């Protein structure tokens, strides 16, 4: 429901016109980008 | 649709060719080129 809300906000009139002028790249990520968490463990182990 | 020029930014939802800064230029060149051809064929009368 949170992510759905983030997707609609891109569909707002304000961000629609922004897309008409130029392609809009939106980061809806929760800061997973600067994450130093090692996926070799905390992902695999999670899956395991 | 949109065009950015030297000092100016022109945006139209339909077309820039229908924007006056362009349209006038297009219209002027179209006619000037057509008459030049008419002049090359000599079809232009001296007393027009």
């Amino acid at each position: 429901d949170e992510m759905a809300a983030m997707l609609l906000d891109l569909c707002t009139v304000e961000t629609k016109v922004a897309a008409a002028g130029a392609p809009v790249k939106v980061d809806l990520t929760g800061g997973l980008g600067d994450i130093k968490i090692d996926m070799a463990e905390l992902a695999a182990k999670a899956r395991e | 649709t949109s065009l950015i020029a030297s000092g100016v930014h022109y945006h139209h939802p339909d077309g820039v060719l229908f924007l006056t800064q362009f349209t006038q230029v297009a219209m002027a060149t179209v006619a000037a080129a057509q008459v030049a051809e008419m002049r090359e064929q000599g079809a232009f009368v001296e007393g027009a």
